[PDB]
């Protein structure tokens, strides 16, 4: 009953890294019936030859389940891809390590996936949360053309259901624009102060430019912003004081190496217990079905409830996802971010430093400006 | 101005057959004739992928016998990224067969990072969800039509029904599924109308039980996988002892085309489902080609450098842009939704050019004239149906 | 379309409601000048006042 355990990580300290994790997990394993392989894949720098080379390495090796690693990429849809593409219609199990996007979660494309990080558009139900506490009566909601944006906003206007908010407007932002500031006209025109806005640091880089030109950089503005835009291209631009994003253990590739080896070294043991044990595959020519084992084996592995690895409370659920996630802001002041608040997922635990407005206000103003005239 | 002028004033699509010129010709110019569809005046040009080399377009025909696939498909890549280039293809047409065709038709499409449209008759189980590739079901999964049988039910709350399937064989695990979705719905006894009885008699005493076992529990049926003259003897034999609509009302559960629902022989009040439109290949064609051009179109009308130059300026240079002219391409192809002839065309998962063919759904009911006719009850599409009258 | 000079009973209302609250002002006639009706929609249920 050797079980091999394969992945796809970049550079060879993280296959070394990982192997030492597998060797740990070993020897901290009292079963008996159970044999750590660990075999050590690098990234293929094509994709049409990352497929070949991946389906000859790992499918014959009959391995359990692949983790996934932060992509060479600083932000693609690349290199997880080809992996949830190959091994996904051959009912194998997938956890991605660095997987912080939601991308992959319709259920009908990379269906067998687990996510191991919180998705980004999650957090913006956190805005919700924040927006629980600090007043915010009224916000308006800026996504640009994005399915993740698409999502999140659907998901914060479902939140917002909940409390009967209009969420006043939404502008749907065009990725890859070059004249944002048209879009932006409107954004004096309504009466509120509250911006809900995040994207990526080059779209958010020309919206904080020009938000200086529409006067929109003075005080009595409010805008709240996500991590994507935290750090980058766009830190030139971002406005001081300005309320951004961090996620706990958030480049820390040790620790969910840890944790991920740990729950494997859980789910074999959960497995290997009952009959219908569907060994893996061998060969990646000669398999043209899946394997017996399908939707039981996953329900089984979707079983670990403890506080295993550095980062401890791993309860993944819905589509593959943990719970209780810590989420980290830090204030931004002379262009240097300053850590501010800190959220457990359940509350968020503030801190005494300095939590300047927008406009570097310390007080907290309201999103309800008067109209001084009407129709 | 320029960029039309550099891409012709047109939009190129490269169609390869894996194993039809024809077909192409007429999609084509179903495209040009339809105006509007592309705007700045860009017409719709189809350049062939065949395995030949270079020359200009010969008016002699001659067979002869092909030499074998070539066992390397890079070779075949690079061919066909390179008459692309030469063409300057934004899209690629596909028609696969095989599982290794398939694999080759997009490992060229990755190598010259464009999207390739395929259509593959049997909708296989595809692992590759790369946006480069988008696969159209000719044949999509019949439990469409099963949605059809209960949407039935669904016009006049017919949640009691009885099944009759004059096949053994016939597949009404879909129907059934559709069914038990909800739990108003209430199936009836399982008749299962057997053509392998030797003597009319027998045959017809078992229809006559079966009708009777049914009539006090559902006061509807549902007929799968009977052929016209089996429903022309089914109601022959229902007739003969009286029993008929619309104390017993009849639905047809099976596809059957209008030129087969001939009038004679089926009661009055009887449904039955068919198709609108005879799906032959040319449809397919027509609707993939609008589908593609309408992708360009869009594409080009916020991108038109991307969309109508390809990114791949040469066949053995991967460039690695932030934003491929084929990506752009297949974006817009795997956001295209389109109302061609035989159905609808919309793209899901990024990979799936799913054709949801258009049917109607009528009832058995007196012409103007009084004889029996077919009598459109309405249209069915998307799932929705809609009465015509 | 025309500036028009505008005045009435309603409007010295209007100017003590402006001069207490403290809000300027810029006001228009209206379309068809019907008091307002429900009336029902071209092509929907009746959903529409005029």
């Amino acid at each position: 009953k050797i079980v091999n355990i394969g992945a796809v990580l970049s550079t060879r300290k993280h296959e070394q890294m990982f192997r030492e994790a597998v060797n740990q997990a070993n020897k901290r394993h009292g079963s008996w019936k159970i044999q750590l392989n660990a075999t050590s894949v690098t990234h293929k720098p094509n994709a049409i030859q990352m497929a070949l080379s991946v389906c000859e390495d790992l499918i014959s090796s009959q391995v359990y389940a692949i983790l996934v690693s932060h992509p060479p990429t600083p932000n693609d849809h690349f290199t997880p891809t080809p992996v949830s593409y190959t091994a996904g219609f051959y009912r194998i199990p997938v956890l991605g390590l660095t997987t912080r996007m939601s991308i992959y979660s319709d259920k009908s494309i990379h269906l067998s996936f687990l996510r191991t990080v919180p998705p980004y558009s999650h957090q913006s139900s956190v805005w919700f949360e924040m927006m629980r506490v600090y007043s915010w009566n009224h916000i308006i909601l800026l996504v640009s053309d994005d399915h993740e944006g698409r999502a999140a906003q659907k998901r914060l206007e479902t939140l917002l259901e909940e409390r009967e908010s209009k969420a006043e407007k939404v502008l749907q932002f065009d990725p890859g624009t070059k004249n944002v500031t048209a879009l932006l006209m409107e954004a004096k025109e309504l009466e509120a102060r509250v911006i809900i806005l995040s994207a990526s640091e080059d779209d958010a880089a020309t919206v904080y430019r020009a938000a200086a030109m529409l006067n929109m950089t003075g005080s009595g503005y409010v805008w709240l912003v996500g991590e994507r835009e935290i750090s980058g291209n766009a830190l030139r631009y971002a406005p001081d004081g300005i309320l951004g994003l961090q996620l706990i253990n958030g480049k820390n590739e040790s620790a969910h190496i840890s944790d991920a080896v740990g729950v494997v070294a859980q789910a074999v043991h959960e497995l290997l217990e009952k009959e219908n044990i569907t060994d893996p595959p061998r060969g990646c020519v000669g398999n043209t079905n899946i394997w017996k084992t399908g939707p039981l084996f996953k329900r089984v592995l979707m079983s670990s409830k403890y506080a295993d690895g550095v980062t401890g409370r791993v309860e993944f659920n819905e589509d593959g996802d943990r719970k209780f996630a810590n989420y980290s802001i830090m204030n931004l002041q002379n262009r240097k971010l300053v850590q501010v608040g800190i959220y457990n997922g359940t509350h968020v635990i503030p801190n005494d430093r300095k939590i300047i407005w927008p406009g570097g206000e310390t007080e907290k103003p309201r999103g309800y400006q008067m109209s001084t005239r009407l129709k | 101005c320029q960029i039309l002028k550099r891409i012709g004033h047109a939009v190129r699509v490269g169609a390869v057959h894996l194993q039809p010129r024809d077909a192409l010709l007429f999609a084509v110019d179903n495209l040009n004739r339809v105006e509007g569809l592309l705007p700045y005046n860009l017409s719709l040009e189809v350049v062939m992928a065949i395995e030949a080399g270079l020359g200009d377009l010969p008016l002699l025909p001659f067979s002869s016998p092909s030499s074998p696939w070539s066992s390397d498909p890079f070779s075949f890549l690079q061919s066909v990224c390179h008459t692309v280039v030469v063409q300057g293809v934004s899209a690629l047409l596909a028609f696969p067969q095989s599982q290794g065709e398939m694999m080759e038709l997009d490992l060229v499409s990755l190598v010259l990072h464009i999207p390739v449209i395929s259509i593959v008759r049997h909708e296989f189980p595809r692992e590759s969800q790369n946006p480069l590739h988008l696969q159209l079901s000719l044949e999509n999964s019949l439990s469409s039509d099963a949605d059809v049988t209960v949407s039935i039910l669904t016009m006049n709350n017919w949640y009691n029904f009885s099944l009759l399937l004059c096949q053994e064989d016939w597949n009404i695990t879909d129907f059934l599924l559709l069914t038990q979705n909800n739990s108003k719905f209430h199936l009836g006894s399982i008749i299962n109308i057997t053509a392998n009885l030797p003597s009319t008699q027998d045959l017809l005493s078992f229809l006559q039980i079966q009708l009777e076992s049914i009539k006090n529990s559902t006061p509807t049926v549902v007929m799968f996988g009977c052929d016209m003259e089996s429903i022309r003897r089914i109601f022959e034999i229902t007739t003969q002892f009286g029993v008929m609509p619309p104390e017993l009302r009849w639905v047809l559960g099976d596809s059957q085309n209008v030129e087969e629902l001939r009038t004679e022989g089926l009661p009055l009040g009887l449904i039955a489902h068919g198709k609108t439109t005879q799906s032959v290949f040319e449809h397919y064609v027509q609707d993939a080609m609008e589908l593609v051009a309408r992708a360009v179109a869009t594409a080009t009308m916020i991108q038109p450098e991307l969309a109508l130059i390809p990114s791949t300026m040469n066949c053995m240079e991967v460039e690695t842009t932030n934003l491929t002219s084929g990506q752009y391409l297949s974006r817009f192809l795997a956001n295209t939704t389109f109302r061609g002839l035989s159905g609808s065309i919309r793209v899901k998962g990024s990979t799936i050019v799913s054709s949801e063919n258009n049917f109607f759904i009528w009832n058995l009911q007196h012409d103007p004239m009084g004889k029996p006719m077919w009598t459109r009850l309405g249209s069915w599409q998307g799932g929705k149906i809609v009465m015509d009258y | 379309t025309v500036p028009q000079c505008c005045y009435g009973f309603c409007i010295d209302l209007l100017i003590k409601l402006a001069r207490t609250m403290n809000f300027t002002y810029e006001v228009h006639l209206v379309a068809d000048g019907k008091f307002g009706t429900q009336e029902r929609v071209n092509n929907s249920n009746k959903k529409e006042w005029n």
